[PDB]
């Protein structure tokens, strides 16, 4: 009712409570009604024209006082006014007085009503996240597109999405890219449903990679919530909760322009109280000395820092301790800092961990098979259930029972793992060790030639086949001595120039015509005709990770150490539906996705001047 | 360069060594020299021209036909040879038929039918082989357009090349004699040397772009001179970017055409039948867009000169810089006309046939159901009834509710008049459940609404190719059936307006060689950033794009932006108020309130006939159609009271004299401590100076109501006296040295100091200069509020009258 009094006032919560339940009035319908597109019908006296039909039309009651149409200027000044006084917190006090004629109003940083539902919400803090939660309350109650440019691994996308658990809201999380066509955009043809059109039709949404043309094809949604479907020639009346929250950290497009930017900060120490919320049974400040074992990591790097711990690293540090604290765990930050080229460097790696832990167990740091059968792989202080059982060499030297231990420590964690070195042997090791645990799929996608969309998603078929039928109907119609150079030009123009064989099949199909056992022919002659018509219309996939996060392979992508920009499959990494996956990429020696990925160098397993007598016992 | 030219004697010297138009004449001798041998004549031109050069010269050649073969992408050799029919033209034709064989961009061709163009190229009958093996009239020479530069050097080795060069200039006075009806004959030939000098200035410097300044915008200038030297130069150096060169572009201005190039103020005249800024008006009729930006009154210094631009039917380029506001310009523009913006991001790498399924014409149908219904609601707002609810349906395949639609087409002749084109289509679409077959600028270049090919620099340099083939009208379509173009004329409201940004590429030579450029910068000036960023102030200056809004607002505005007084301060305000809005501040009825008393008096008597001569001063010059500005007016004619004519500008002295006059006349009513006494003893002893002062200002406001009182400057020689009867009223001894001074004043017609006769001479039969003093004074606090109003009208420190009175205050 007349709370739209107070309608533009504060943000369109109001907007939204009339979404609920509302209907027009004179005033009303001159006020709230004047949105950037509808189509109005009830009153066109406002945008029918500006002469003295609008000029001198009228205006019901405006302080309850009937003016004439220009008490825009009794309002443009009292809404201001209002503006004004709304900059003097509790405001959402005053929002929530103001409903006063019980629905689903949230809260939040400041206020929110989105009546769809609460959510699983995990990601919780009261730190520096307090402050970019206050930071992008005020946006996305104001509904602007907002983005966030703070620096790398402050989990801003998983900032928008415990801010949408917040929310009744499900964060479809395009990671759009410079290889990305208009179909999950919209769809195609030769009409199609598409996927942000699906968001714009159900209705928040989030994009990644933003910032390195389709960008315009978006901005018809951000300049407005409607889009340019073309084929189908209906822009969407996105009126749900559409806010087209994006990521990068840049300044470089139109969105710069277009979209709300805010700024996130985090202060790190506060993790020590994080994964103390995160973790509940590590309670005690290990894991906070394992922090300061990181910042040791730090000092030690700063023989070559190619890795920098993050608070993700200290994450999976959290995470592969998590994994220990079932059942000491001096074993498990020695693999938290396996990726070291000089076995001197790993030492010294394990005599800063000795220093933030007790005293020397260098037994632990040069320490089996398997108990191989039903629950069959039990290397190294780790089992796996295999799954399936299949299964030739087998078993091999003490570096690759240390391989294969780590190789099961990553794999029991589902985490991703790759093992750069210089024998092509590594991938040897990946499907060895993948037999001889279970052996689920060996999807080892060579991703050094098949640059960057062949990997994750996805034409003269009819023309052999019209070259075919129209040879055959001029057979039939016309003779050989008489269509000779015809049939050489319905010949040497259909070896893959396809779009002048058009006129060859128009032409004969129009001499066809004026041919008129015979009706047969006939309608031969025509659906050949018809069909070219079709085809000279015309004339002017399922990618290998996605069958495997379908299926349940082994992702073996080899040779990252040579591939280009194909950093959504470090997307798609960042995605994680699944059961049990297998990542297992195989460098051979990247700043984030080279730092996503919880590496283990390989040691050239040949070298004990008696194990090469075991594999040569193997093989002779 | 040119010294090429002199390289040219050089190369002469060593030749002696060894030994219609004027320029057009030149390059068709060496074409004719060109023919002279048997090959293809390649036209190797710098750009802008197109094949005019030959497709002129077949006119004034031995009945020579102009084969004008557009050589294109999708042109195969089989469209260039043919022939190949089921036994049971062009090119083909020239070769059977003797011609001249216009081949129009070769450079665009697929390379084996370049193959067959050089084998078309022999001397002696053709003997092809990548068709038939040959096709041989025996004179049929081939021109080859040399398009912008490609070509394979084997087809550029063996046709023959022609250097096509540009325009000389006493020939450029002769293209432009075609235009010189309306032009100053020597003003134009100033102009035509103003472009040919701009331009062999602006190729030697630092000022960035290429900065083209070709002989179609000379040719502009003076098409543009011919609806009335100010405006030209608006428009032919509103678009230098960087202000710096600005500067220079205007320095070199005053070194060709010998003014110099103040900037004429602009200002926003919006009134209901027309909305105007400085020398430019629009038709602002039947409102589409209903938006919502603002007037951005420091954008009106360049959103005139578009919209000059959007009348002239000339190619808006809204060019320039990123996030300055471009759209809003032209939302803005075409919003207050209402002309149905409507706007295509050609950025995406979009093609030329992106420029020119039952569902989709379903949906089509019903918005333009909703679009002629909400037409028919606009005149005769009578219809309700389940119209209403087929209006509510035709804004909601499964289409059979469709068919529902056209029952309520089923159910007089407005309704005929909808039902013409609702009924057709409906009746087509019956076809709902029939067998399918499944442009952008052709729905709008058929329609009336206005084209914004927004953020457009980088798409493709073809499409803005094929766009401006329609740039100069007719469009060739090929979404037609067989043999036959259907150019759409209905461009009467249709305007490409393209903006551009200077982040990507600028836009190609060719375009901007054909097009109106126009930039854009930042200013923010006062009432400019009060009322953009007003979210959280209280009020705009024009707070709408309605005019009985926008009065009362502004009326708002600067009868509160007001902070011996008065006088200068209510003339002032009462005189840059617009008439509308004098009516306006009647009709809303400290010194605002004592305002009212001057609008009765205004209505009484604020131009009764000096509107006359203001109709009659203001007739003789081109001049609007109504009465919607006076300062801008007294502000518009900015050179023409240059001309020390000074008739817009005696009519605002005249206004501050009877507004003085009044003030005067009622101090003089109230004098109906001295002078207290003297007026007493109308009725100390023998009074001397209230008759001095009384006949005085009897004739005060006989010079306030009266012919000549219109022909009387000398107004301000009046004013004089003015300030000088104020200051002895103050100044009310010294009788004899003020009754002196207003000897002087007389000393300075015969009734206006007649009465100062028989009132000094009765005072002399009774019988220091610091009416400076107080005089300068008042010229310099009504130049002061002179400026403060000229912020109101435009924004920017100076106006006529500011550089009246300043050259005033030279006195
Ligand atoms: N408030 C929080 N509550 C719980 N976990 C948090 C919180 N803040 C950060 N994290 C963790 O911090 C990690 C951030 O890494 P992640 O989001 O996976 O990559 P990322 O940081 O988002 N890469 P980028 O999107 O560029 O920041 C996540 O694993 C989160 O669990
Ligand atoms: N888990 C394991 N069990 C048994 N043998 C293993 C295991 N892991 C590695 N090996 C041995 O490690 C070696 C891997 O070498 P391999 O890569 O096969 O040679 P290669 O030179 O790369 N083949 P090529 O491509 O022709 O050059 C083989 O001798 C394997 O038997
Ligand atoms: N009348 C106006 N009302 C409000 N804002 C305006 C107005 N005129 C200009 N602006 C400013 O210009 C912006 C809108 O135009 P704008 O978004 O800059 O087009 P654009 O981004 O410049 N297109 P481009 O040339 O590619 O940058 C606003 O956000 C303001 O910064």
């Amino acid at each position: 009712d007349v709370l739209i009094e107070w309608v533009a006032i504060y943000p369109q919560i109001y907007d939204i409570l009339e979404h609920i339940n509302y209907v027009p009035s004179n005033t009303l319908q001159r006020l709230r009604l004047h949105q950037p597109w509808s189509k109005i019908d009830y009153d066109v006296w406002f945008l029918y024209a500006s002469d003295e039909i609008r000029e001198t039309c009228k205006v019901k009651y405006y302080g309850e006082t009937k003016t004439y149409g220009e008490v825009f200027v009794l309002e443009n000044e009292r809404i201001s006014q209002l503006h004004r006084l709304f900059v003097s917190e509790r405001a959402e006090h005053l929002k929530n007085l103001l409903f006063d004629a019980l629905p689903l109003v949230e809260l939040g940083g400041n206020v929110f009503f989105n009546s769809h539902v609460p959510l699983p919400c995990s990601l919780v803090l009261t730190k520096s996240t307090q402050e970019n939660l206050n930071r992008i309350t005020p946006y996305l109650v104001q509904k602007r597109p907002i983005l966030l440019a703070g620096p790398e691994g402050i989990g801003k996308k998983f900032l928008i999405t415990q801010i949408a658990a917040k929310l009744g809201q499900q964060i479809i999380r395009i990671h759009l890219s410079d290889s990305t066509d208009p179909k999950m955009l919209i769809g195609t043809y030769t009409w199609q449903p598409g996927v942000l059109t699906q968001a714009v039709i159900t209705g928040w949404i989030l994009f990644t990679n933003i910032e390195h043309e389709v960008l315009s094809v978006l901005l018809p949604l951000l300049e407005k919530r409607q889009l340019v479907i073309p084929s189908r020639g209906e822009t969407i009346y996105a009126k749900g909760s559409f806010q087209m929250f994006a990521t990068s950290s840049m300044k470089t497009k139109i969105l710069g322009q277009r979209l709300w930017q805010i700024l996130d900060l985090t202060y790190q120490p506060d993790e020590c109280v994080e994964v103390v919320s995160t973790l509940y049974p590590v309670l005690s400040i290990i894991c906070p000395t394992l922090y300061s074992v990181y910042k040791d990591i730090f000092d030690l790097f700063s023989s070559k820092i190619y890795r920098r711990l993050c608070l993700r690293d200290f994450y999976k540090f959290i995470k592969r301790v998590a994994f220990l604290y079932h059942k000491v765990f001096k074993e498990a930050i020695d693999m938290f800092g396996a990726f070291i080229p000089s076995r001197d460097g790993f030492d010294l790696v394990v005599r800063n961990v000795a220093i933030e832990l007790n005293i020397p167990p260098e037994k632990a740091l040069q320490l089996p098979v398997f108990q191989n059968l039903e629950h069959n792989i039990n290397i190294g202080r780790c089992s796996l259930k295999k799954l399936s059982t299949i299964r030739n060499s087998y078993a091999f030297t003490s570096s690759s029972l240390g391989l294969l231990e780590q190789l099961a420590a990553g794999v029991q964690t589902n985490e991703p793992l790759l093992l750069v070195g210089e024998t092509g042997t590594g991938k040897t090791t990946t499907i060895q060790l993948l037999a001889g645990l279970l052996g689920q799929k060996v999807t080892v996608i060579n991703m050094s030639q098949q640059t960057e969309s062949s990997d994750m998603l996805g034409s003269t078929l009819g023309l052999p086949l019209h070259e075919r039928f129209i040879d055959i109907f001029e057979q039939t119609f016309s003779s050989k001595k008489n269509a000779k150079f015809i049939s050489m030009a319905s010949t040497s123009a259909r070896r893959f120039r396809w779009k002048t064989c058009l006129k060859i099949w128009k032409e004969a199909c129009k001499l066809s015509k004026t041919v008129l056992n015979q009706v047969e022919l006939r309608n031969q002659w025509a659906k050949f005709e018809k069909e070219v018509e079709d085809f000279e219309k015309v004339l002017t996939v399922e990618g290998a990770l996605v069958k495997a996060v379908r299926s349940g392979h082994w992702v073996l992508l080899d040779e990252i150490n040579l591939a280009s920009l194909e950093t959504l499959e470090p997307i798609g990494q960042l995605l994680s539906p699944h059961k049990n996956f297998r990542l297992f990429g195989c460098m051979n020696p990247e700043p984030s996705f080279r730092s996503r990925f919880t590496e283990i160098y390989v040691h050239s397993p040949d070298q004990n001047l008696d194990d090469l007598l075991s594999i040569i016992q193997k093989y002779i | 360069l040119a010294s090429l030219h002199a390289e040219r004697q050089r190369c002469f010297a060593k030749l002696n060594e060894l030994a219609h138009t004027d320029t057009t004449l030149m390059n068709a001798s060496k074409v004719l020299r060109a023919l002279q041998v048997l090959k293809p004549i390649l036209l190797e031109g710098s750009p802008g021209v197109g094949k005019t050069s030959l497709i002129t010269a077949l006119a004034r050649e031995t009945g020579h036909q102009l084969v004008r073969i557009n050589l294109s992408d999708q042109t195969d050799l089989m469209d260039l040879f043919g022939s190949d029919v089921p036994v049971e033209a062009p090119f083909l034709a020239a070769m059977r038929n003797g011609h001249w064989v216009l081949l129009d961009e070769l450079n665009l061709a697929s390379q084996s039918v370049l193959e067959g163009l050089n084998a078309c190229l022999d001397h002696r009958n053709e003997a092809y082989i990548p068709e038939l093996d040959k096709v041989f009239h025996p004179n049929f020479r081939v021109f080859a357009a040399q398009n912008p530069q490609g070509l394979p050097r084997s087809f550029i080795n063996r046709f023959s090349v022609v250097y096509v060069e540009a325009l000389k200039e006493k020939d450029m006075i002769e293209i432009a004699a075609c235009n010189y009806h309306q032009v100053n004959e020597d003003w134009r030939l100033k102009i035509i040397k103003f472009m040919f000098r701009l331009q062999d200035n602006i190729e030697k410097d630092i000022s960035g772009s290429p900065w083209e300044f070709n002989l179609r915008d000379t040719l502009r200038w003076l098409q543009l001179l011919n609806d009335a030297a100010d405006y030209l130069e608006v428009m032919v150096l509103h678009r230098m970017r960087t202000v710096e060169d600005r500067v220079r572009t205007c320095e070199l201005f005053k070194e060709v055409f010998d003014i110099d190039y103040e900037p004429r103020t602009i200002g926003f005249s919006l009134s209901s039948q027309c909305f105007k800024v400085g020398h430019s008006l629009l038709v602002r009729d039947q409102k589409t867009l209903l938006d919502s930006q603002n007037i951005l009154q420091s954008q009106l210094p360049v959103l005139e000169s578009v919209i000059t631009c959007i009348n002239k039917k000339w190619p808006c380029i809204l060019v320039g810089d990123t996030a300055t506001g471009k759209t809003c310009i032209l939302r803005l523009l075409a919003a207050i006309a209402g002309a149905k913006i409507k706007e295509m991001a050609v950025n995406s790498d979009t093609d030329t046939m992106d420029l020119i399924d039952i569902s989709r014409k379903a949906s089509e149908l019903f918005t333009d159901l909703s679009q002629q219904l909400l037409n028919i609601v606009i005149k005769y707002r009578n219809f309700d009834i389940f119209r209403e609810t087929s209006l509510y349906t035709l804004t909601t395949s499964q289409a059979f509710t469709l068919l529902q639609k056209v029952v309520d087409q089923l159910d007089e002749t407005l309704v005929h008049s909808l039902g013409d084109i609702h009924e057709k289509a409906r009746k087509l679409l019956a076809e709902f459940s029939a067998s399918p077959a499944g442009g952008y600028l052709l729905k709008a270049v058929e329609e009336g609404h206005w084209f914004v090919l927004d953020n457009a620099n980088l798409c493709s340099p073809a499409v803005l190719d094929r766009l401006n083939s329609l740039l100069e009208l007719i469009v060739n379509e090929k979404t037609t059936e067989d043999g036959h173009p259907k150019t759409i004329k209905p461009h009467p409201n249709f305007r490409l307006f393209l903006t551009v940004n200077p982040v990507y590429g600028e836009l190609s030579r060719a375009m901007r060689n054909r097009g109106v450029e126009i930039f854009l910068l930042k200013e923010a000036l006062t009432e400019i950033d009060k009322k953009q960023m007003s979210l959280l102030e209280p009020a705009p200056i024009s707070s709408a794009v309605d005019t009985l809004a926008s009065n009362i607002s502004y009326i708002k505005y600067v009868f509160e932006t007001m902070g011996n007084y008065m006088y200068i301060a209510h003339a002032i305000i009462l005189a840059l108020f617009s008439p509308r809005q004098l009516k306006l501040l009647r009709k809303v009825l400290t010194l605002k309130n004592l305002v009212q008393k001057i609008y009765c008096a205004d209505y009484f008597n604020h131009m009764d006939l000096k509107a006359s001569r203001f109709m009659d001063i203001y007739e003789y010059p081109v001049q609007l159609r109504e009465v919607v500005g006076l300062i801008q007016t007294i502000n518009d004619f900015q050179s023409v009271i240059l001309t020390s004519h000074l008739e817009l500008p005696e009519t605002y002295a005249s206004g501050l004299l009877f507004v003085s006059a009044h003030e005067i006349l009622d101090l003089t009513e109230e004098v109906n401590t001295y002078l207290l006494k003297s007026a007493s003893a109308v009725y100390g002893s023998t009074p001397s100076l209230w008759n001095l002062l009384n006949q005085f200002s009897k004739f005060l406001i006989e010079i306030a109501s009266s012919n000549i009182v219109y022909k009387l400057d000398v107004i301000r020689h009046f004013l004089k006296l003015v300030v000088l009867w104020k200051n002895i009223y103050v100044w009310t001894s010294r009788f004899y040295c003020y009754t002196k001074m207003l000897g002087e004043w007389m000393f300075t017609k015969l009734l206006e100091s007649f009465l100062p006769k028989d009132s000094l001479e009765k005072f002399s039969e009774l019988q220091t200069v610091e009416s400076l003093r107080h005089y300068l004074e008042s010229l310099y606090k009504e130049s002061q509020i002179l400026e403060i109003a000229e912020s109101l009208n435009s924004g920017k420190v100076n106006s006529v009258m500011r550089r009246l009175v300043s050259t005033e205050i030279s006195n």
